[PDB]
């Protein structure tokens, strides 16, 4: 009877504790991420914390290139993170082969979301303790942000944030939009949009960053790529000459 | 505590233990003693056969796997039949397909992997038997110790079963001596009988109670029982 | 082929089936009964491939008897013939089809009327006053088309058969070794042991 | 050899003024041997009629299949199936056996109970639908039937006239075919009534 | 069909005629037999249009998934996926395929995969019904490390002869240049190459 | 690996209850209100778009889904379950009907298929029931307009009007007072907007409300011309603008 | 059968004859060889009638489901890929030969698919037994940048070439116009150049001409 | 409530998987093993406790090779380790068969990773009871990795696991700071022998046997090989000296 | 593994009882009452609609009476969804019988099959049983009018009159009190409505809370007819029997 808390069946309150505990695992990495939409680009920023000195910093990342156009940032443990990334890459390649065109960011999100919904209904499958943020510049929809959780839920965003201090970053962004009145960063270049993202990340968290404290991904028409420590440094220097 | 983590082999105890495997390991300790030792020219097995009544027979402890390989068991007899039969198939396959005698070291790896599969999946149970494997291949004489945990180890000599610590200490003491007993099987066997008797208590090794096997340079794995072991008691 | 004849008269169905069993150059038996009783008021005759013939007849007998026990009732002849057609129709598109033709003669105790069904290995079923499988039909259909009447008695029917059998013994190529005649009516199934000179 | 010429037989359907007619011969033979002169090839489920030429065994089977399907259709839909719908059911049922087809030549006839519109349709053995506004032929004497129909026919014939026309097409077509004939039945279908008639024809 | 791939100083160039036939009828006179399976790995197709299309489509899918997981695939790796598909299904395929790719370290590479499913890495390769007629010509006119211009000319001459003698070849001559500079498509018309 | 949960996760309790289904029903109760109203010439289904972050674009999500050109659905409960139920429902309308008869299934039958899918999740091994209740409205030539409710148990019933979710009790009582067998579609739509207003806390406009109808055929939404018998879908989702216009005559 | 495809400045148009045959007999004098895969993706089919129909409905059905799932307009390439992979899976046993055209978010498209699974792309295409008669017209009058009206005339003329010179073709001309910004327009029987002349006599028989043996009413009501 | 640690794929209220954490206990209880990434390859070393004089010296080899360019060493349940290497070998064979090229170390890592992660997804299986250090040389240099029972893995400059993991990590960090320019394969071998000797103090009760293998572009031609004979004894002497 | 969450729906109690079956029956007992009364010239089915409203569309509703054949129908008590699963297989079974024998399926044969299906979920599969009880009303030429009943256990029996669902005890007593072997359909129709009326947990017994059906051999024909009364037809009969 007290097992409605070990597998995905309903509790008397109509709740699914395993799903809730999965959400809890998403913060395990203690890292925040956020995405914003440019005029015709999409940017995702994520904190990067490599404590051990024995690690090769270049092999640590929670950002993934799922396809030429889709990028994915993951909030949660790396093994579940990688399981999700491999699956999405597979789904992306197959879709292209079967339907003749590149899988849209929102479609991949729905597909991964549906997959998660299943781990929510079938007992032998556990949910993945991760939140996935997919981004791209869709050929039909333009800049896109779609995020999925361990509950099989997903929606499109003007911008979004995920992690332990999600609320701080969200309200910060909310405010900026309540002000600008537009649902995107009216900036032509992605560098300036990356700068906007890091700027507000600093403001909301009340913290300064070095080139090794962040991870950046950018999605433009027909290409998603990540920035290098140096690309970032150049971005950080720029925000420094404004404050 | 333990009672909550020993219901199957797919559960770790809070300290990283696998009790079902451990309980299996116990079956071996409750089994009759058997010794294994080797020189550079021969490998020998000596086993104490246990009987039920004085009206029953003494259950065999040694099994031949191929002309150059064989083993002695301690624990669940059925599991030994399953494992030795699998060792026979592997020896057979090596010959038929590659015209190659299966190396003792390989037999050990194969055994380890087979045992392992029954300690990580639901529904299966670990094997409840220990095995001492002797053989003579392209690298000489060999002795392996097989535990149901999947751990297989090459040694100069060893012993498993009840009161086995006796023979083991003795072999660990005689080491520099028996390992040099080359070209003289009778001497190596006597060292084996002396090792085993170090684990006696209940009685003394008789003719229909002692079991010995040997393999080596020009000696196909052969078992000795009854009258055949008389000249050693 | 073997001779398989059936004729439905006023209150009964009469089946006649050749007694020869020839294999290549030799007639092995001359008293073979090419029939199986499916139930007390339903008789089936058969002809075709060496092994399929009996395997099929017996397989059906087993099923009808099973139905009888389970339901403690006897299926109508119409129902039995439908079950038989279904089985053959499945067969025709299976890996190795049953190469068997059959005549089903039964007495429907509920309607109180005799019935005759002709069914080939393809699952072709038709109900008729008289039927035949194989080459016999080439001589007997026009014969009966001439000498047949609906209200005939069982005795008249047997004479109608004697007429058919004689024509067959006169014109057919093979020596079928005569026939075995059986009658199905309100009282069940019986064999006319005296036709070798009736 | 040719499964479609083992048993023989023909079917034909025609549209008239607020009516439809479908007819068939009664022969069932085996090559040259005529076996039964009572083998009707027309069936009906509710107010929808289906004629089937070809291999007798498949003719019987498809009938039993469509009865089975139309019965459940009525149970679940709570209304009898219509001609247009049935045509699709027939088409998909046949194509389901695309590579091991039933050797038949189905023909559907009927009046849509809601629109009152007359309907007829033909199919090849794997389901291709031919929906004609005038007539549909099928069977071993289909060539003769095409000749008779393309000539005799004219639009909006009254039920009494359509009967004459569809009967003359059938009768004369069957008489030029060794595998068709041996009797015939004609159906005259109107919204309110359906008349069945057995024609008198040569018996050779 | 007349197809070929030639390595030269700056990379590699693929060439092909544009004829597809069903008997003596030209089902398509402007066919594009030069197919892309990756940014700088292309192939020349010959044999069954249906078979080579289906194989290329699958190789492209495999390389896309490969890239998602382990970065850029080598030309060798692409030639291996083709080969695996062609060998394993040799009883149901009629695909003579040439694989050509440009790599920064290896420069240009050419792998020919004939009917049986074997693979052959060469300086250049010719294939298709039209290839038989230019074995001598190509053997006598090929040189290693030619320049882009010399290579385009070699291919233009070779294929015009193949088109000249083979009824299954013809239409326009298509080329694809693969170098560190990128991907360049070339097309030549009858009026130009016929009189070479 | 291999699902070893081949046994039922929903069983009978001594009292005769099927807990998992009751609990599923409970989850439905907690969901955002949704309702359906059948008129003489149409049906209307609506719900509130409870945006879960002002940064989220509520248009990217639809609680009201088209199943066939003459059938729509809305729900209350677990949105992710509903989403997959929509995909299955659209597919089954095809695999079990259009591919057989070459025409879309009548409302009651599709509802029947959906309902079956839910019943199976109540007895099959290794699964939990779906945490949603559906409201399906549609039209078909021989049955006209209809409205159905499908619960986690797999049970379904026909309605003149009704509501499920959060404030269903209040909403139902309100619908009983305003409904009559003479309502025109516009009337039903008006009544729907009124009923929903009580259940909405904050903003109430065409951007926080989602409403669709099953009414006349929309040849203008077909995408092509030329086939007389093809007249267009009866299903139509109202636009934000279309909603605000009606809110002014509220 | 004669089916064709022709691209024009702002779209694509396809046409087909309406004859169906079984050997030398016309099975259907007016069947429709133009199938709708989606509102703006149409397909002209040749070869084995039932095969073109079945494969056309199957992919059409999947396109609809895909469209609903992705909330996007179907693309011609998707139909092309789903069809070819299906046809290839069947090693040509499904006798379908098709010309698939349409307009979608990426523009206007013209393709052809053969029973074995190969596809082709072009500005003008023809398939079927009338393939050559049609293509000769196309090769004779096609030019780059045609107007919707010019394209329809060219396509329609090509179909006629088959109707008149190919015994496997005849009757009417069906057309479908797919223009980049509008609804697709299907023109069933756009041309009817083979109306049968008035018969010489009426063969209406005098009632009673047919000899009847027996009669009866049939029960339809349950 | 409680009991969130009796079944594998179960999440505790704080989002943990206790069965995995318990697996780690079996790993920490194991022999110490390490990996050092030099400037053109990687060096592997492990502690082999001598339970008794009866174990034939140099005979129970722990380090395992995958394909011809990859080395693997692990601590914890040895049988679980072999099981994982068997999967790696199949994994590497499947990759080569299709892509021709021997498997790149990074790709190999994720292959082991997904597999180990898979064993934390169901209650019908048990997580791996080993942490594995592996790597080799490929098209783009040398790579060193360590994989945990959770399925987690990252690239390392130096890595250690087992009983004396702390001593080792301390020592490895020292090397890193005193060699920003890089360490050579020859040096990594000696330093490895030392780190093992030092880390042996957390088990100074039983006597041990050292084992080292290496994969270096300049020393082994990119192929994985065991350090035997003189180069080995030489490393032992270098350690035995600095241990005093 | 999974064994931990297995309810074991198919086991005996120490008293030799089948738990789930018992509990399912316990569920049925709270379901709307359904009554079946068999007369000499016909059969009657009447059920009480559980849970109703002003808004419930009754003309399109059916939650207790289902047509299985042209000669067979059933009344349901329990989970409607579970019943539909069984109902549909019963419909297929009847058509299979017809297709095979070219004769309508004998009523008992249909009932036995459906009962066998229920029985199965009782002996194997680890799945819960169907929470349903059926009253079968049918006619065939071998036994004429028949009335059967099947419950979750898979057992079935024949009756002259019977009820399933709630207040069956009270209802059975009332039936066993006024039933007479020589009843006429109309007599049965009245006895049925009176019983429901006295067992109803509701205020009054109105038409909107009932489903009615009869299987009579309309003399002016010779064939049997099934009639599932419509809302008005029930409203009429209700006023006549004197319940207005």
């Amino acid at each position: 009877a007290g097992y409605d808390r070990h597998i995905t069946i309903f509790s008397p309150e109509g709740r699914l504790y395993q799903v809730e505990y999965a959400f809890k695992a998403t913060n395990q990495t203690n890292i925040n991420s956020l995405a914003v939409r440019g005029k015709d680009c999409t940017v995702v920023i994520s904190q990067k914390k490599v404590p051990d000195k024995l690690l090769d910093p270049t092999t640590v990342s929670y950002i993934f290139c799922i396809s030429r156009t889709i990028g994915m940032v993951v909030n949660g443990p790396i093994p579940d993170a990688r399981n999700a990334a491999l699956r999405a890459k597979a789904e992306a390649a197959e879709f292209r082969y079967k339907y003749g065109y590149d899988m849209p960011c929102d479609v991949l999100a729905k597909r991964m979301a549906n997959l998660s919904q299943i781990y929510t209904q079938r007992a032998y499958m556990r949910p993945l303790g991760v939140i996935l943020t997919f981004v791209s510049v869709d050929e039909e929809l333009g800049p896109s942000i779609y995020k999925t959780d361990p509950a099989g839920y997903y929606v499109g965003y003007k911008a979004t944030a995920t992690g332990p201090k999600q609320q701080e970053i969200t309200t910060n962004l909310e405010n900026h939009f309540k002000k600008s009145k537009i649902d995107h960063i009216n900036e032509e270049s992605w560098e300036k949009v990356v700068e906007f993202a890091i700027t507000h990340m600093i403001d909301a968290l009340g913290t300064e960053f070095s080139k090794n404290d962040l991870e950046v991904g950018v999605a433009t028409k027909d290409k998603f790529f990540t920035l290098s420590a140096e690309n970032i440094e150049e971005r950080l220097v720029a925000i420094a000459e404004q404050d | 505590f333990r009672n909550n983590y020993d219901g199957d082999t797919v559960t770790f105890s809070p300290t990283g233990r696998l009790f079902q495997v451990e309980y299996a390991l116990e079956a071996i300790k409750q089994g009759s003693v058997t010794v294994g030792l080797r020189s550079n020219t021969h490998a020998v097995l000596v086993a104490l056969k246990r009987n039920a009544d004085e009206l029953s027979s003494y259950q065999k402890k040694i099994i031949k796997c191929d002309e150059h390989m064989g083993l002695s068991l301690a624990g669940l007899a059925p599991d030994a039949r399953v494992l030795s039969n699998y060792l026979r198939q592997q020896c057979n396959y090596s010959s038929l397909v590659f015209n190659r005698k299966l190396a003792v070291e390989r037999a050990g790896h194969l055994l380890c992997d087979k045992a392992q599969k029954n300690t990580q999946s639901y529904g299966g149970r670990p094997y409840g038997v220990g095995l001492l494997i002797i053989g003579y291949d392209k690298s000489g004489a060999h002795l392996l110790e097989f535990q149901p945990s999947g751990n297989v180890t090459e040694l100069y000599g060893t012993a498993i079963g009840a009161r086995s610590q006796g023979a083991k200490t003795y072999l660990e003491r005689t080491l520099d001596t028996f390992i040099k007993i080359d070209g003289n099987p009778d001497e190596l066997i006597k060292a084996g009988v002396e090792a085993i008797s170090q684990s006696l208590r209940d009685e003394s090794l008789t003719v229909d109670n002692l079991s010995i096997a040997i393999v080596g340079k020009d000696t196909p794995f052969t078992i000795y029982d009854g009258e055949a072991v008389a000249k050693y008691i | 082929m073997d001779i398989i004849l059936g004729i439905r008269v006023q209150d009964s169905v009469i089946l006649a089936s050749s007694k020869a069993v020839t294999r290549g150059i030799s007639v092995l038996k001359d008293s073979d009964d090419k029939t199986r009783q499916l139930s007390p008021h339903t008789l089936m005759s058969f002809a075709g491939e060496a092994g399929d013939t009996v395997q099929f007849a017996e397989y059906i007998q087993a099923n009808i008897q099973l139905y009888s026990i389970r339901e403690d009732y006897e299926l109508s002849p119409q129902a039995v013939s439908s079950f038989v057609r279904q089985e053959l129709a499945k067969s025709i598109r299976s890996r190795r089809p049953y190469q068997v033709n059959v005549l089903i003669g039964g007495y429907d105790k509920k309607k109180n009327k005799p019935e005759l069904y002709q069914i080939d290995y393809l699952g072709t079923k038709v109900e008729l006053p008289y039927g035949a499988h194989g080459y016999s039909g080439f001589y007997t259909f026009s014969l009966l088309d001439h000498h047949y009447r609906p209200d005939m008695t069982t005795e008249e029917g047997l004479d109608l058969l004697k007429l058919c059998v004689q024509e067959l013994e006169k014109r057919m190529p093979m020596d079928f070794k005569g026939v075995i005649v059986k009658i199905v009516d309100k009282d069940g199934i019986r064999q006319v042991d005296d036709f070798q000179a009736q | 050899s040719d499964p479609s010429s083992i048993n023989g037989g023909i079917v034909v359907a025609m549209t008239g003024k607020d009516c439809v007619a479908i007819a068939c011969d009664l022969r069932l033979g085996s090559q040259s041997l005529g076996v039964s002169n009572k083998f009707e090839k027309i069936f009906h489920y509710g107010h929808v009629f289906l004629g089937i030429t070809g291999l007798a065994t498949d003719v019987t089977t498809l009938n039993e299949m469509f009865r089975y399907k139309t019965n459940l259709y009525k149970l679940k839909e709570e209304r009898a199936i219509e001609p247009e719908t049935f045509t699709q059911l027939v088409s998909s049922s046949l194509y389901e056996r695309r590579f091991g087809p039933y050797f038949v030549g189905p023909v559907v006839a009927g009046i849509n109970s809601k629109s009152g519109k007359p309907f007829i349709a033909g199919f090849d053995l794997i389901g291709c639908i031919d929906e004609a506004k005038d007539f549909i032929v099928s069977g071993t004497a289909s060539d003769q039937l095409f000749g008779m129909c393309e000539s005799l026919y004219e639009p909006n014939l009254e039920p009494e006239d359509l009967f004459e026309t569809i009967s003359q097409a059938l009768l004369n077509a069957a008489d030029r075919d060794a595998l068709s004939g041996w009797g015939a039945v004609v159906y005259i279908i109107k919204k309110d009534e359906v008349v069945k008639r057995y024609l008198k024809m040569r018996q050779d | 069909t007349s197809i070929m791939a030639v390595t030269f100083k700056d990379g590699v160039i693929l060439g092909a005629d544009s004829r597809t036939t069903t008997g003596a009828y030209i089902a398509n006179r402007v066919t594009d037999k030069l197919t892309r399976v990756h940014d700088k790995i292309w192939c020349c197709r010959s044999g069954s249009a249906a078979d080579t299309q289906a194989i290329a489509d699958i190789v492209q899918y495999h390389l896309e998934l490969y890239t998602s997981q382990y970065g850029t695939p080598s030309t060798e790796t692409a030639a291996s996926v083709f080969k695996e598909l062609c060998y394993e299904n040799k009883d149901n395929l009629t695909a003579g395929i040439i694989v050509a790719g440009y790599d920064d370290k290896n420069k240009g590479e050419v792998y020919t995969i004939p009917l049986g499913g074997s693979v052959h890495k060469l300086p250049y390769a010719i294939a298709g019904s039209g290839s038989t007629f230019i074995y001598g010509y190509c053997d006598k006119n090929f040189r290693e490390n030619m320049s882009k211009e010399e290579t385009v000319d070699f291919i233009k001459h070779s294929l015009s002869q193949a088109i000249k003698w083979d009824g299954s070849s013809g239409g326009v001559i298509r080329m694809v240049v693969l170098t560190a500079a990128g991907v360049e498509r070339l097309i030549f018309y009858p009026d130009e190459y016929e009189q070479l | 690996m291999t699902d070893r949960y081949s046994f039922s996760l929903t069983t009978f309790s001594p009292s005769g209850k099927l807990g998992q289904i009751d609990y599923a029903l409970t989850a439905v109760k907690q969901g955002v209100t949704s309702l359906g109203i059948k008129a003489t010439n149409g049906v209307v289904i609506a719900t509130e778009k409870k945006s879960s972050s002002p940064l989220a674009m509520s248009e990217t999500l639809s609680k009201v889904s088209l199943l066939t050109p003459d059938i729509g659905a809305v729900y209350s409960g677990m949105g992710p379950d509903y989403r997959v139920l929509v995909d299955k429902s659209r597919k089954v309308a095809h695999t079990s009907y259009k591919r057989i008869y070459g025409e879309y299934p009548p409302t009651k039958l599709l509802v029947s298929e959906v309902a079956k899918i839910m019943q199976e999740a109540t007895q099959s091994g290794g699964v939990r029931p779906f945490g949603v209740s559906l409201l399906i409205a549609g039209h078909d030539e021989f049955n006209g307009f209809s409205l159905y409710q499908v619960d986690p148990s797999g049970s379904y019933f026909p309605w003149k009007a009704t509501a499920i979710g959060k404030g269903s009790v209040a909403a139902k009582t309100f619908l009983e007072k305003r409904w009559n067998d003479e309502l025109e579609l516009e009337d039903a739509i008006h009544i729907a907007l009124l009923t929903l207003k009580e259940s909405v806390e904050g903003e109430f406009n065409g951007d926080t409300i989602e409403l669709a109808i099953i009414g006349d055929e929309n040849p203008d939404l077909l995408g092509y011309t030329g086939i007389p018998t093809d007249k267009g879908p009866r299903f139509r989702k109202l636009t934000s603008q279309e909603i605000n216009d009606r809110l002014e005559a509220l | 059968t004669t089916i064709v495809g022709v691209k024009f400045n702002n779209g694509v148009v396809i046409a087909a004859d309406t004859r169906s045959t079984q050997g030398p007999i016309v099975a259907d004098k007016n069947c429709a060889k133009l199938h709708r895969i989606s509102p703006k993706i149409w397909c002209a089919g040749a070869g084995t009638a039932a095969d073109t129909e079945a494969v056309t409905q199957l992919i059409g059905s999947n396109i609809e489901l895909h469209s609903l799932y992705t909330s996007r307009e179907p693309r011609v390439v998707s139909a092309l890929q789903m069809l070819k992979q299906h046809l290839f899976k069947y090693q040509g046993h499904i006798g379908a030969y098709l010309i698939v055209a349409g307009v979608d978010p990426t523009g206007s498209h013209l393709f052809s698919i053969h029973a074995h699974g190969s596809t082709d792309v072009g500005y003008y295409l023809s398939l079927g037994s009338g393939s050559l008669a049609a293509m000769a017209v196309l090769e004779s009058h096609w030019k780059q940048d045609l107007t919707k009206e010019e394209a329809i005339k060219l396509a329609s003329d090509a179909i006629q070439a088959g109707i008149w010179n190919d015994l496997g073709s005849g009757s009417n001309v069906d057309v479908c116009v797919m223009e980049i910004g509008k609804d697709a327009e299907y023109l069933r029987n756009y041309l009817t150049p083979n109306v049968r002349e008035e018969k010489q006599k009426s063969y209406k028989f005098p009632r009673g001409t047919t000899a009847v043996l027996k009669e009866s009413i049939v029960n339809i009501c349950d | 409530g409680t009991g969130y640690d009796l079944s594998n794929s179960v999440f505790s209220p704080d989002g943990r998987n206790f069965q995995v954490e318990y697996a780690v206990k079996a790993v920490e209880n194991g022999t110490t093993s390490i990996g050092i990434k030099c400037n053109d390859g990687v060096v592997f070393a492990v502690e082999k406790l001598i339970t008794s004089k009866l174990l034939v010296p140099q005979k129970n080899v722990k380090i395992q090779v995958v394909d011809r360019h990859i080395g693997c060493v692990y601590s914890g349940l040895i049988p679980d380790g072999r099981h994982l290497v068997n999967r790696g070998r199949e994994e590497a064979a499947s990759f080569k068969k299709l892509y021709k090229t021997p498997i790149p170390i990074p790709a190999f890592a994720d292959r082991l990773g997904q597999y180990v992660q898979a064993h934390t997804l169901y209650n019908s299986v048990r997580p791996f009871g080993v942490s594995t250090i592996f790597g080799g040389v490929d098209k783009n240099g040398a790579h060193l990795y360590m994989l945990e029972p959770s399925g987690s893995y990252w690239g390392y400059k130096g890595a250690a696991t087992g009983k004396g993991r702390q001593s080792a990590k301390a020592e490895l960090e020292k090397l890193v700071d005193h060699h920003p320019e890089g360490l050579s394969a020859r040096e990594a071998v000696k330093q490895a022998a030392k780190i093992i000797y030092l880390a042996h103090e957390d088990n100074k009760e039983k006597d041990f046997e050292l084992e080292i293998s290496w994969c270096s572009l300049s020393e082994t031609n990119g192929l994985h090989k065991f350090v035997k004979g003189d180069l080995l004894q030489e490393a032992i002497d270098f350690a035995q000296k600095e241990i005093n | 593994g999974s064994r931990r969450y297995d309810s074991r729906t198919t086991i005996f109690s120490p008293e030799g009882r089948l738990y789930q079956v018992e509990y399912a029956l316990e569920s049925i007992s709270h379901a709307g009452t359904a009554i079946g009364i068999m007369a000499s010239d016909g059969i009657v089915l009447a059920a009480e609609r559980k849970v109703t409203s002003t808004l419930l569309e009754q003309d399109t509703s059916t939650e207790k009476l289902y047509k299985l054949n042209d000669k067979i129908a059933v009344a349901v008590a329990g989970l409607t969804a579970d019943a539909e699963i069984l109902i549909n297989t019963a419909r297929i079974h009847a058509q299979n019988y017809l297709k095979t024998y070219n004769e309508d399926i004998p009523v008992e044969i249909l009932v036995r099959r459906l009962s066998d299906i229920k029985q199965g979920y009782t002996q194997h599969g680890g799945l819960r049983p169907f929470g349903v009880s059926f009253i079968y009303a049918g006619y065939d030429d071998r036994y004429g009018y028949q009335l059967y009943t099947s419950n979750p256990s898979g057992n079935y029996t024949g009756w002259k009159a019977i009820s399933v669902g709630a207040n069956t005890s009270a209802a059975q007593t009332l039936l066993q009190m006024d039933y007479k072997d020589d009843m006429k359909v109309d007599d049965a129709i009245e006895l049925a409505l009176k019983t429901l009326s006295k067992t109803t947990d509701s205020s009054a017994l109105t038409y909107d809370r009932l489903e009615f059906a009869t299987i009579r051999k309309g003399a002016n024909d010779g064939e049997v007819y099934q009639k599932i009364f419509k809302p008005q037809e029930i409203k009429d009969i209700l006023v006549k029997t004197g319940i207005t």
